[PDB]
């Protein structure tokens, strides 16, 4: 818990579940493996700096 | 934008321009995905017949990645009035898709407690667009960005001549010479987080540019998120 300590370590979204924290991603992105990062699923995920 | 500096390439791949039948740009808007632009209720009074352009930097010489789209549906909010400026927000339903390449990509929509938890009560935010460089000059021909401090509530309404209202918020600086301005309106404000953008707030209004001890008046897009869905769907 306490998505208030470093966003709860997520990519995006953090929630909490009275106990523990629950990462979350924005459409266009899957949660990763460790369910905290987020990953595109296309060349132009939303937010991105087309750099 | 007064101030502040340069969208270099691929830097604010959101932004997305209103032009009149003129191809005049005189609004802004966020491209929300290859369907939807965000943008201010009152900028469709700014104008009579319009279509949203995306991939611009620079309003006079043809980079090749620029394109335009016609409007299919304007979704506006019933609940605005000019006389009070509230709910001034609305989303367009693009007749063809935006094909995302260098330059054109979209800006994420956060969820609405994260975001109000989290990227408003970050440091600064930044807002973009083609319009005036000052209050009296002319649409600027290249298009800007500036990050803009989140502004104390208390500060924001205290200095407004004008109600701030439950969807609204202050953002910008006291006496620095940095704010957005006429034609800027319906434009992208943003948060950074970990290297993603996402929407915070939509260019309204301001009493003038810059002026010292007013502030930036940018509507609230948490405060209409459920509704921004809705209007995806089409509604
Ligand atoms: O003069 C105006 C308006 C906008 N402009 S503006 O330069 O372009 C302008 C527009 C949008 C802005 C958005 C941000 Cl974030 C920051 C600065 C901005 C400046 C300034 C002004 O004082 N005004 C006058 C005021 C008229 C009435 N207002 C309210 C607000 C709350 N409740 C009731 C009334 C706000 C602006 N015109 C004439 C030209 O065409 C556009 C409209
Ligand atoms: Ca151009």
């Amino acid at each position: 818990k306490l998505c208030s300590l470093d966003n709860g370590d997520c990519d995006q979204f953090c929630h909490e579940e009275q106990n523990s924290v629950v990462c979350s991603c924005a459409r266009g992105y899957t949660l990763a493996d460790n369910g905290k990062a987020c990953i595109p699923t296309g060349p132009y995920p939303c937010g991105k700096q087309t750099l | 934008i007064v101030g502040g500096q340069e969208c270099k390439d691929g830097e604010c791949p959101w932004q997305a321009l209103l032009i009149n039948e003129e191809n005049e740009g005189f609004c802004g808007g966020t491209i929300l995905s290859e369907f939807y632009i965000l943008t201010a209720a009152h900028c469709l009074y700014q104008a009579k017949r319009f279509k949203v352009r995306v991939g611009d930097r620079n309003t006079e010489q043809e980079e090749g990645g620029e394109a335009v789209h016609e409007v299919e549906v304007v979704i506006k909010h019933n609940r605005f009035t000019k006389e009070t400026y509230d709910f001034d927000i609305a989303v367009l339903r693009l007749k063809t898709p935006i094909t995302f390449r260098m330059n054109v990509a979209p800006a994420c929509l956060p969820e609405r407690d994260w975001a109000e938890s989290t990227l408003m009560t970050q440091k600064t935010g930044i807002v973009s667009g083609f319009g005036r460089t000052h209050e009296k000059g002319r649409q600027s021909t290249r298009l800007k960005m500036l990050e803009v401090p989140y502004v104390d509530r208390n500060s924001c309404k205290l200095s407004s001549s004008f109600i701030i209202t439950q969807n609204m918020f202050c953002a910008g600086y006291d006496t620095k010479q940095e704010d957005a301005c006429q034609g800027d309106s319906g434009g992208p404000h943003v948060t950074r987080f970990k290297d993603t953008y996402f929407v915070t707030g939509i260019v309204s209004w301001g009493e003038g540019c810059a002026r010292k001890g007013k502030y930036g008046i940018y509507t609230k897009v948490t405060a209409f998120l459920k509704w921004i869905d809705r209007s995806m769907k089409t509604r």
